Order: C-alpha cells, then structure tokens, then sequence
C-alpha cells in the first residue's frame, strides 16, 4: 500500500535527457555456476547473448564469475550508486535477456510509488496564480469602506 | 410590442452586441499578423504546450518529465516528436487547435529518458463469509520521457 | 512429526511487514494483523476508482473557481469550449487555471464569446450567418 | 467596443481565428497596475493557546502537543519536488 | 402472470407524419439496420437476454449491422426497448475491396469509404 | 458535449473516431513514422470486419431478391409453357 | 512570475479579507457566498487539506 | 416511505420513449418480404454449421515428439 511504503517524485539522475542521454546502468555482475540446473539459463545466456549485450551497451562493464552457487544472480550498479540484485535462478535465456535489458534501460532511482506522473521545474510561464490575479485595482489603492 | 420597463419586462442579463463580421474578420487578421510578427521576431520566452500523448493530455514545457504508463517500443535516449499538440502558449499569446494544431505550427520534441516498471500494485478481492479472498501483484511498464524543446513557426 | 513446517516465521513476516505501521496489536499479533492487512489491501484496490473520481472532482472544483473569477460558470465554460472544438480536458484546464492565469482568461473569453455567439444564433435563428467562432472545422 | 471579458484585470485578451479558421490565436499581454492605483510605502498553556488562536484565527485544538506515536510517525525527510 | 408481449401490427405501420419526421421513404426502404444496445439485459426476461445474445449485442454502445428483413425485424421487435435502430446510410455505396480497410461508421449512421483524417 | 458533437456529426465521445485518437501519437525526430499503435490497429481490424459484414449482408440480400425474381419468372414461364396442345 | 520560492508560495496561499453587506440580503445567499470564501472554493489552488480559507466580514 | 417522480426522471423516460418510437418507425418498413427472404441465407448457414461440426469432430489428442521427450535431459547440462 502507498501509506505503508516510501514514495518519491518523478525525477532523473543528472537531467539525463537535457544535453545528452547517459545510460545510468554502469555495472553488471553475473554470478553463475558451471554446474547446477538453477544456472542452466544463465550459462546459456553467457554463451549466446552476453557478448552481444556487452557490445550493444559499451558503457556497461559486465563481470561474469563462474563459482559454485545454488542461485545465480545479477547485480546491477547504477551511476547514482544504486545497487539492485536480481536472482536469475531457473530463468530461461529469453527471461534473462529481458531482465538484463530492463536493467540496462532502467535508472538507479528506487522502484517505489511515484507521487506525480510528471515533473516540471518551471510549472508556470505566465505567473503562478495568487489571490490578487484577476482582481482589479482601485484608485489610490483604497480598500473597501475606506473613508479617504 | 412595446413593454413598460418593469422587473420582468426585460431579461435580467445585459444585452450583448457582437461585433459585425466584416470588421471582426479584419480585426482577427490584424491580431493574427501581430502574433505572427511576435513569433517571427522571437518575442517569447518559455513555451508551454498541452499535448495529447498516450491517452491523456499533458501540460508540458522544455526540460519537463512525463511518465507514460506503458512501454513505447523505443530505445532509451531515442528522440521523438509528439504530434498531437492541442495548445501552445507563451507569456503574451496562446494558440489553440481545433482540436489539434498543425504540424507546421508547433514542434514538440521529447526523448525516452528511461524505461522502468511501476512499483508493485496490489489487487486484492475479498467477500465476507464466502471464503472469497484473492491477491494479485501487478507491475505496470512505464516510460519516462524528457521534453527537450518546443518550437513554433510563423505559419499563422 | 515426520513433516513439520519450518518457514512459519517468514510466512508470518510476509504479513507483519505490511502490518508494521498499524495501531495497537494489529501491527504485532498475526491473528489480528492478517485481518487488518487484508482489509488494507482491499481498500487499496478499491481506492484506485476513488482516486480518479476525486481527481475529476478536484479538477472540476478548481475550474469552477477559475471560471467564477471571470464571471463564467463551469458548465458554460466546458460546453462552450467543446462547441469551439477545444478538447482540453479538466486536468489540463485546472493546471492552466493554477499556473497560466492569462491563458485561462483567454480560454474563458473564448467560451463566453461562443456563449454569446450561441445566443445570437438562437435569437435570430436562420438568416443570421454562423458566428465566426461558431464555425466548425470538418474532418473527413 | 465589445469585449469578451473586462480588460481591467490580469491581461488584455484579444481572440482571433486564422484565415483558414483551423486555429485560434489569443493575444493576452499582461496589464500593469497604474501608478494612480497604488499607495505610498508607510514609514500558562491555556492563555498561550488562547493568544495563538486569536492571533492566527484557528482553534485551540491544533496548539496542543501530540503523543510520541504521532511525533515519530511523522516523516522527517519528506520527498521534495521542484 | 408475466408473459411474452405480442405487439399489435398497427404499431409497426408507419404514417406519413412519421415518414416526414424520421426522414425515411416507404418506397425504396433501407437495406441494413445499425443496432446498438443502449439498455442492460439485466432485470429483463431470459428470452430478451437470449435475443440480445443472438443479435450479438452483448456489448452496449457497440453498433452491429443486421439485415432489414422480416425475421431479424421480428427479433428486433422482441428486443426493441433495449436497442437503438438506425438505417445504415452509404453515401459512397458499399465499400469496394480496394477501400475495405479505410471505412468508418459516423455517428450519423453513414459508412464512409474514405477516412483521410484531415480537415476538409 | 456529446449531444453537440453528435449534431456536428462527430463521435459523442472525443475519445472516439477522429483525428485526436486516430492520428499517430508520435514520430521519430528524424521524420520516420512510428509503428502503428496497438489501439489503432485493433480499431482498423474491427472496422474492416464491420465493412466486410456490411458488404456480405448487402450482397446476400441482393442475391436473394434476384433468386426470388428468377423463381417467379420460372414459375410463370413454365405455367405458360404448359399450354401446349 | 520571477518571484523567489518563499514569497511566491506566501502570495499564492495568502488569505484575503472579503466584505459582505447584509442589508436587506437573504441570509442564505450571504451564507453561500461566505461558505465558498471560507472553504476557499473560490481559489483555483483550492484543496481540502491546503487550509486555503479566506476571511469573510459580514456587516 | 413514498417516492416521487422528478422532472429529470420524466425527461429520461421521455427520451427513452422517443428512441423507442424511432425504433418502431425504422422497424415498420422491411426491405424484403418473408417469401423473398425464404432460403436466401441457407447456403451460408449450412457452411457455418459444417465448420462447427468439423471443429467439434476434429478434437483429438496432440502429437508427442522425441525431441520434447529428450530435451528434458538438458536439465543437467553443464560446462566441462
């Protein structure tokens, strides 16, 4: 629920789109196992798709560590310091590919409720409304019932 | 058919006489020319625009962020033109489409700044005394767009 | 005790984590927490309708305020904008009222212009040419 | 001489249709405040809550403290927009 | 008891006043109905529910094209209080195979065979 | 303003048919058109099926009338041909 | 526009003082006006939780 | 407690009645007669029912593949 969960506002990392787009994902770390059915999909991904992904995303450093593990994992570290760890346990090659592409396209900001679907640093161009907008002025600025 | 001036003899609202069509058309031409000259000379600062994207209308300005609630099938960092611009407005003038402004007039450009999934939304159904309880978690895909620029051309 | 459950701690925590921000024992005792957490989730599910309903109500109230600031009424403003073929929705209209007072005044002027153009047509129906702003753009 | 709305406040609105009639131009320059419409710049718990209520035209209820429960539920690092 | 209602035939015998009002000529009758369900079948008899399903009007406000022939008209008479019927108008004749993919049904009841989506 | 839109011949709902919802939402900054929207594709498919049904029903009714006319002609010509003696 | 953040917020959310003259006026209509102003429903920035009410002085 | 009919309810009922009157008018003028329509859709109806019957009678268990059986051996595929 929203009330039992943190929230934030729609935002970028460093105005990521203004001058140039900078891929926020910077590091991927695939802990995979030589043996074990859990990491069969991870092994096939490393064999077939990891090189293509690496060359498609030259700005992301990809580490692949083959160690004995029961649940293969991918740790994504973003420029803003965020670290997101996702288990690829028993995931097919296509599932791992989609997950990795989602990580690459995603920013480091927390996946929590976003208060507004928009964010303007300059919401007003003609001047934010205030009670005296649309109110006519009076001669000598006389308030109502003023004698003079 | 004269009626003496009583409370109900005449309607309670002021009588309005609209300007004659010929003079009003000339005045419209004059005003449109003035605004077009403002556009030509660049006598405007920030431009905002009401743009119909996805299924909604967004009030937008340069450097703004927009959160579309679905995947757009676009690579991150890809530049796009938002084509359904209902309104474009500046400090001293606004242009309104009927219902859409022409392509020649306004050019709103955005960039796919991010592709993400929404936070887990809970869908729970429950009916008392029926053993009826269900729970589902849904993560809607989302795309963050950054509006780079809003351009107008003297095509009035 | 051949087969005995060993995850009950985590099964309980799956609910208590959502219950942690409640009042009283509902945030501690699972028997009480589960009942209130289910109600909380049901309310969260049903609140997506009320959020949309209240946003439109809020937008309508704000547009009514903005139009009354110009002497118009919300029905007149909305109907005459539609008749002028300005398809701005209530969310955008409220945003313009708050942040673009001059543009909103222009739109209200257009609506009142149409509302008076409408009335002239009704009075002298027939012979009178369509008002300048009453002319409708046709799409095919 | 017909004006869609009073021109005194907030801008001078001028509506128009383009020749094609498919777009509406609004020219709304802001109206400045006339100089003549301006003036020269001039040159115990119970009693405390009553004074504050009189000052800020509120009721007594909001000036009484709250319990630790609420004081700690309150978020001290709320998200900030713009 | 509540039973099926037999509508007397005189109800479905238009008069010259009706012809003038609704703009339909008794000679040269229209060929196709556009029928939309504007009322819920709930709280209506099961036979009306069945007729609605047969005519394919399960979704409200979704126009369906039907033949203007006696049997379809009998069904439409059975479920007339739940639907809106308007003649299908073909200003450019029925669509050809070339323009079968560019048709559009206006709210006026006209199937236009071009949908250019541009100002006239 | 559903009634006014109907009077002008547009969809009662502005979200219905028209430039606002039928036209593409966006295109590449280069100028290349965007792939058709899923809703637009679905609407086009539905409209094509509706048009095909209109054509089918019209053709079937016309063929039925022609067949009835031919049957009447055959009956009358046969009853006339029976007068042979 | 061009105001600093705090002055802009203060101006936007400031509470205005209105004057109603009750002479020969229906109390119901007076109350409708006063209630709108007190709730702040006459402000486009209105919200129930914004405490955007205004002062109404009825004589 | 008694209930009462408002002008809005009366107008809603009148609008519905007007729609139904137009329905009566448009149903009052059939295109073909019953004798003309008799049998004009028989061929299409028969073809539709033939398709339904074919679909009903084509129900049968799906094929089984040695590839599907043997692919399960991949669960223990490792790196040498």
């Amino acid at each position: 629920t929203a009330r039992g969960t943190p929230s934030r506002f729609l935002a970028s990392v460093l105005h990521n789109g203004l001058g140039r787009y900078v891929q926020q994902l910077q590091r991927l770390s695939f802990s995979v196992s030589r043996d074990g059915a859990s990491s069969r999909g991870a092994r096939e991904f490393v064999e077939r798709e990891v090189i293509d992904f690496a060359r498609r995303n030259p700005g992301v450093v990809i580490y692949v560590n083959s160690r004995p593990c029961c649940v293969p994992r991918v740790v994504a570290e973003y420029l803003n310091g965020a670290v997101r760890e996702e288990s690829i346990h028993c995931k097919s090659v296509e599932e791992i590919s989609t997950l990795v592409q989602k990580l690459a396209d995603q920013s480091g900001l927390d996946v929590i409720r976003i208060r507004k679907p928009f964010h303007t640093d300059n919401p007003s161009i003609q001047g934010q409304w205030h009670p005296f907008t649309n109110k006519p002025t009076t001669f000598r600025g006389l308030r109502p019932r003023e004698v003079q | 058919g004269y009626v003496p001036k009583t409370s109900l003899s005449s309607p309670p609202w002021p009588e309005v006489v609209l300007p004659d069509p010929v003079e009003e058309t000339r005045h419209h031409a004059e005003v449109v020319k003035k605004v077009n000259e403002m556009i030509v000379t660049g006598q405007y600062g920030r431009l905002f625009a009401v743009v119909h994207f996805a299924s909604r209308q967004w009030k937008v300005t340069s450097e703004d962020l927009i959160l579309i609630g679905n995947e757009l099938d676009l690579a991150c960092g890809e530049r796009i033109r938002l084509e359904k611009v209902l309104l474009v407005g500046a400090d001293n003038f606004t242009l309104l489409g009927k219902p859409l402004l022409g392509k020649d007039l306004v050019r709103v450009e955005a960039t796919v700044i991010e592709k993400t999934e929404s936070w887990p939304r809970i869908i729970m159904r429950f009916r008392k005394r029926k053993n009826f309880k269900k729970k589902r978690i849904v993560t809607t895909p989302q795309t963050v767009l950054r509006i780079n620029s809003i351009e107008i051309a003297p095509c009035l | 005790l051949r087969n005995r459950v060993t995850d009950r701690y985590f099964r309980i925590q799956e609910v208590l984590k959502h219950a942690r921000h409640f009042r009283g024992r509902k945030n501690r005792c699972y028997r009480l927490a589960v009942r209130t957490v289910i109600r909380a989730f049901v309310k969260c599910t049903k609140a997506r309708y009320l959020k949309k309903k209240n946003m439109r109500t809020l937008w309508i109230n704000r547009i009514t305020a903005a139009s009354q600031e110009h002497g118009l009424k919300y029905p007149a403003l909305i109907g005459n904008l539609v008749k002028c073929q300005v398809e701005l929705n209530r969310k955008v209209l409220a945003d313009l009222a708050i942040y673009e007072p001059k543009t909103f005044k222009s739109l209200a002027a257009l609506a009142s212009r149409r509302r008076h153009e409408g009335f002239a047509a009704a009075l002298g129906d027939g012979k009178e040419p369509e008002g300048i702003f009453s002319r409708v753009v046709q799409y095919h | 001489t017909y004006s869609p709305l009073p021109d005194d406040y907030n801008c001078n609105v001028e509506l128009a249709l383009t020749s094609d009639g498919r777009t509406i131009v609004c020219y709304h320059p802001s109206v400045d405040i006339p100089y003549e419409h301006t003036k020269p710049i001039p040159r115990e718990e119970g009693p405390m809550i009553e004074q504050l209520s009189k000052m800020f035209f509120t009721t007594k209820h909001r000036w009484y403290p709250h319990g630790r429960y609420h004081r700690c539920r309150k978020n001290l690092n709320p998200p900030k927009d713009r | 008891k509540f039973t099926r209602s037999r509508i007397p035939e005189k109800v479905f015998q238009a008069s010259p006043e009706d012809h003038e009002k609704y703009g339909g000529d008794p000679q040269n009758p229209h060929k196709l109905h556009i029928v939309t369900r504007i009322k819920s079948t709930r709280r209506r008899p099961y036979w009306e529910k069945d007729i609605i399903k047969m005519l394919g009007l399960e979704k409200a406000h979704t126009p369906q094209v039907h033949k203007n022939i006696p049997s379809v008209n009998a069904k439409l008479k059975v479920v007339k209080h739940l639907i809106r019927i308007k003649p299908l108008k073909l200003p450019q004749g029925l669509p050809a195979e070339e323009n079968m993919s560019n048709t559009c049904l206006k709210s006026t009841g006209e199937l236009v065979v071009q949908w250019h989506l541009k100002p006239v | 303003g559903g009634q006014w839109r109907l009077q002008q011949g547009l969809a009662a709902n502005p979200s219905g048919y028209g430039p606002l919802t039928e036209l593409p939402d966006w295109s590449y900054a280069d100028g290349r058109p965007a792939p058709p929207m899923k809703g637009q594709l679905r609407r086009k498919a539905e409209r094509e099926t509706f048009a095909r049904r209109v054509v089918l029903l019209s053709q079937e009714m016309d063929a039925g009338l022609q067949a009835w006319q031919l049957r009447q002609q055959k009956l009358q010509e046969e009853q006339r041909k029976q007068e042979n003696a | 526009s061009s105001f600093s953040r705090a002055p802009q917020q203060w101006a936007t959310f400031a509470r205005i003082w209105y004057l109603l003259d009750g002479k020969m006026q229906p109390p119901g209509k007076l109350a409708a006006m006063a209630s709108i102003r007190l709730q702040g429903l006459h402000k486009p920035v209105y919200h129930a939780l914004s405490d955007c009410g205004d002062h109404v002085v009825i004589m | 407690r008694p209930r009462f009919v408002s002008l809005r309810a009366k107008q809603n009922m009148i609008r519905r009645l007007e729609i139904e009157a137009e329905n009566h008018y448009w149903l009052s003028m059939p295109y073909m007669t019953r004798e003309q329509e008799r049998g004009h859709a028989a061929v299409r109806r028969r073809e539709a029912f033939e398709a339904i019957k074919a679909a009903a009678t084509s129900k049968f268990p799906p094929h089984r593949f040695i590839a599907d059986q043997l692919d399960h051996l991949n669960v223990t595929k490792k790196w040498s």
